[PDB]
């Protein structure tokens, strides 16, 4: 069958948020109040299109 | 002749119903075999609306968004 392409790790690779679970769960309110408008493009694009390596930008 | 005349048939009478009768029953013999080779085309293929056993129904089938974003 047709073979699957998978963008390689020459795009895969922004700086992470490394922080641990504890702060980032401390800080969600002010997290989903500033930010987290441009985040619904991403989340409609993820449930509209059911692919990841489409919606990574 | 009276015999003929009070009792029997005419050679009329009985003729054209043979002939009616054999017209009805050939209806018959063509409709049977054709029948039959309808019936066995139709299990072969199964383009027709007899044998039709009966599939999912996709009414239940309600796309909705999920839980998880990879379905």
């Amino acid at each position: 069958p047709g073979i699957v392409e998978l963008p390689s790790l020459e795009d895969l690779k922004v700086q992470e948020v490394k922080v641990s679970s504890s702060v980032l769960k401390a800080a969600a309110h002010h997290y989903g109040a500033q930010c987290d408008k441009p985040n619904k493009e991403f989340m409609l694009c993820r449930w509209e299109e059911k692919d990841p390596r489409r919606c990574l930008e | 002749r009276w015999i003929a005349r009070t009792f029997f048939d005419a050679p009329e009478k009985n003729y054209e119903r043979t002939m009616a009768i054999l017209q009805i029953e050939s209806e018959k013999a063509e409709l049977r075999l054709k029948e039959l080779e309808v019936r066995r085309l139709m299990r072969a293929k199964g383009d027709g609306p007899w044998f039709q056993y009966p599939t999912i129904d996709k009414a239940l089938i309600d796309h909705s968004p999920k839980a998880t974003p990879d379905n």
